[PDB]
């Protein structure tokens, strides 16, 4: 919605700058969101389930890692 | 030295001053709404009406329903085509009308709805009768909620306003009147009524409102008349937040003024519910008691008067200051303790009469209004 | 005879209604901020577009979701990982096709063989 | 740092802020800065927007005379 | 409710009296304040002083603080308890 | 009465205070 | 120049005793 456009172009070119890439085309950016999107929906859809699973209405960050230890990837110091 | 600062009087009303009544009301009226996200409504009229007959009002008036005007009475001050086309446009065929739309300003801030025409007819037949009342002496006081389009100008429709029914009613008032004085306590500039009578000396065109950039923009004090109408066009320029005792001793002294210096034969009164405290898009904060002051004031003349009601967005406010108002009118004071109407759950929560005044800022300082009133009594010393 | 609105306007006049200095080359400036933001270890989404970002994502799976602070710190996280190794893989499906700057068409076949698409 | 003194008036009438109604408006001339009150000059707005305010001292640039 | 909207000025009514007394407070714990208030303490406590007194009471309070702060007469009257106050910041200079 | 005639112009140029006021306030003067 | 039995009684103050006296108020 308004908050997609919110991942701004020099914070795509951070992530890149950390990811080492040097030349970035202009069609990079917004096909970039939508695949960052599409990767939020999958690992929030798999951690609110995880939410109303516990008769909870706030995600946590242990659903979160739960979710990311369905989707495969783990993260450290978010509890788990 | 001319503004005094007098805390507001207790609306006492005259027994020496009982006015034959007559009330002008078309149940048809409020069965109009100019749209869904549209501040004004006609709706507000009804439930004003509603509470004419739970406090008993109808026993002491007459209550009429006017003939709905046809299209060449409208045509009295407008010109053929606008009414031609107000008589013609639906929101059906809005793309059959795309060049009149923007000629006579409807489509945006005046928009169509199916019941235009009917609605227009309704408010100038009701001030036209009103008016045509007051010519025969069958009544002194003509009560027309139904109208108040102030804004409306020759050949087009501004501020939520399509038939300048306040033109005609007027325009009936001088047939047999020679002085008609037109008094405008609505929030806004009467720029329709001013604009139409400008040049003329037997309208005076009496307007109190904010003016700042607000709507019209037009009602500067210089703006007085050219031609034979000069000094026969009084605006007050008034600021944000003026409350019952400000705006007493601001219209009392003037309409005084006017009433001994212009001496009018009838009198018009536009009782816009804008100017009320609360009010969607007035400024104002008046109380319902300040707004009544003036209708109270105003009938202690003795001129044979029309009681036009104009502005008002918030139904319940202007409803219940037209309901005092018209109370006020055959010399009694409603009690604060509204009866059980069908509109009852508007008026909450304490379900009384009174309109509370906001505690905002009242901003007109005694110098302006002294100022503002010391080139009014000057500019009015040529009325004679 | 083809003809459109654009005004998109009924009326007109809506609003008056009563409703000597030193440059770096084209690309010396980059490197030096390739370090500047590996060496660092903040999040590099600004946490207030991408708290938002979560908020209006999250709405359509279920009505009034709240979220622990750390929820969302372990989803800025989580989706910076996600992306940097995916631009790796971007640097190195680029510099394939003898070239130093990337294109779309490059991250769609990186998520192609990756088996997402 | 100093107080805007009206030119009419010769006084700022800043108020008190517990008798916030003693404060007259006060405005700037948007072409020689010259302070003016809401009141010393007859004004109710502030011309926030549209055409620039213009303070009385300043000379017309259009004038009409009469012929007689 | 109760006054409609009336007494909307007593909405702070905790935050000023918290202000009065940290007023209070960092008025009598500061160097170079607590002995006007002394000062002030002599001058009302003994009655029956002709002007010259009050003029060396007046450089004597100036004396205690810096040459650049600020005077203020906060004159008292008894019958009428009026309190006026004057601004003489560097004026007796 | 002379004093008043000849010492007008200063006087009223000292209760003007700005310059550009009383540049304005000559200006006016020429008009006229 | 001796003033018996004062009415009139003034206080000295920097801007401390002021602000103080001026929240009382
Ligand atoms: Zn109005
Ligand atoms: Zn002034
Ligand atoms: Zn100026």
């Amino acid at each position: 919605r308004d908050n997609i456009q919110g991942i701004t172009k020099p914070a795509i070119r951070r992530l890149a700058r950390r990811g080492g890439v040097k030349r970035i085309s202009g069609l990079i950016y917004e096909e970039t969101r939508g695949v960052l999107k599409v990767f939020l929906e999958n690992v929030i859809r798999d951690a609110v389930t995880y939410t109303e699973h516990a008769k909870r209405k706030t995600v946590t960050a242990m659903d979160v890692v739960y979710a990311l230890k369905r989707q495969g990837r783990t993260l450290y110091g978010f509890g788990g | 030295m001319v503004y005094e600062a007098t805390p507001f009087d207790p609306i006492t009303v005259k027994p020496s001053d009982k006015r034959r009544v007559a009330y002008f009301y078309d149940a048809d009226v409020g069965n109009y709404a100019y749209g869904a996200g549209h501040p004004m409504k006609p709706h507000r009229i009804r439930m004003a009406h509603s509470l004419i007959m739970n406090y008993g009002l109808y026993k002491k008036m007459e209550i009429y329903r006017a003939k709905p005007a046809t299209k060449q009475e409208m045509c009295q001050f407008h010109t053929d085509e606008y009414i031609d086309f107000l008589s013609r446009v639906t929101p059906d065929n809005l793309e059959m009308f795309k060049r009149e739309s923007v000629k006579f300003n409807v489509g945006d801030d005046c928009p169509v709805f199916d019941g235009l025409y009917e609605y227009c007819s309704i408010s100038g037949g009701g001030s036209m009768e009103g008016a045509a009342r007051l010519n025969r002496g069958k009544c002194d006081v003509a009560v027309n909620y139904a109208g108040g389009l102030h804004h409306a100008k020759k050949s087009e429709a501004s501020g939520f306003c399509y038939l300048n029914d306040i033109v005609l009613g007027i325009i009936e008032l001088l047939r047999y009147h020679p002085r008609v004085l037109y008094i405008d306590i609505d929030v806004h500039h009467g720029d329709g009524v001013e604009e139409a009578f400008y040049t003329t000396d037997r309208v005076m065109t009496c307007s109190f409102h904010k003016y700042g950039e607000f709507f019209p923009g037009t009602g500067e004090l210089r703006d007085i008349g050219v031609g034979a109408g000069k000094n026969y066009a009084v605006n007050v320029p008034l600021r944000d937040g003026i409350d019952d005792a400000t705006y007493r001793s601001v219209f009392e002294p003037v309409i005084k003024k006017i009433m001994e210096w212009y001496q009018p034969s009838a009198v018009v009164l536009q009782c816009g519910g804008d100017s009320l405290s609360g009010d969607r898009l007035g400024c104002f904060n008046l109380s319902m008691e300040g707004h009544a002051n003036c209708v109270n004031y105003v009938k202690s003349f003795g001129i044979p008067m029309m009681v036009v009601g104009g502005g008002g967005y918030t139904m319940r406010n202007v409803a219940r200051t037209w309901c005092f108002e018209t109370g006020l009118l055959n010399n009694v004071v409603l009690d604060k303790d509204l009866p059980y109407n069908e509109y009852y759950e508007y008026y909450g929560p304490d379900y009384k009469l009174s309109v509370r005044p906001s505690n905002m800022f009242n901003v007109n300082t005694p110098e302006y209004l002294d100022k503002v009133m010391t080139n009014i009594f000057a500019n009015l010393e040529n009325t004679k | 005879a083809r003809t459109k609105q654009t005004a998109r306007k009924s009326t007109g006049g809506k609003a008056p209604r009563k409703q000597k200095p030193h440059r770096y080359r084209p690309g010396t400036v980059a490197l030096r901020e390739i370090r500047r933001y590996q060496k660092s270890t903040e999040l590099l989404i600004r946490k207030l577009p991408f708290q938002r970002l979560v908020r209006e994502i999250a709405q359509d799976f279920k009505t009034d979701l709240r979220f622990q602070s750390s929820a969302v710190m372990a989803l800025q996280e989580a989706s910076e990982a996600y992306l940097v190794a995916l631009f790796e893989d971007t640097n190195l499906a680029a510099i394939h096709a003898k070239r130093v700057t990337i294109m779309p068409k490059d991250i769609q076949l990186a998520r192609r063989i990756r088996g997402e698409r | 740092g100093k107080f805007l003194i009206c030119y009419k008036c010769n006084q700022t009438r800043l108020g008190s802020w517990s008798h916030p109604e003693n404060s007259r408006l006060i405005m700037t001339c948007d072409y020689c800065q010259t302070p003016w009150h809401l009141d010393c000059v007859p004004r109710a707005s502030f011309k926030n927007l549209g055409s620039k305010w213009k303070c009385p001292l300043h000379s017309p640039t259009k004038v009409y005379k009469k012929i007689h | 409710q109760a006054y409609n909207n009336k007494a909307f000025k007593l909405y702070t009514i905790d935050k000023v009296t918290q202000s009065l007394v940290k007023h209070a407070h960092t008025l009598m714990t500061d160097a170079k304040t607590a002995e006007i208030m002394a000062l002030f303490v002599k001058d009302r406590n003994a009655s029956t002083t002709s002007a010259k007194d009050q003029i060396i009471y007046r450089l004597q309070v100036r004396s205690h603080m810096s040459n650049t702060e600020n005077m203020f007469r906060i004159e008292f009257d008894k019958r009428t308890l009026h309190v006026s106050i004057q601004y003489i910041a560097l004026d007796d200079l | 009465s002379l004093n008043e005639e000849v010492t007008f112009f200063e006087k009223a140029k000292r209760y003007i205070g700005n310059k550009h006021l009383y540049t304005e306030f000559l200006k006016i003067l020429n008009l006229y | 120049g001796i003033i018996q039995n004062r009415s009139i009684f003034n206080l000295f103050a920097n801007t401390n005793i002021y602000i103080f006296f001026r929240h009382w108020t």
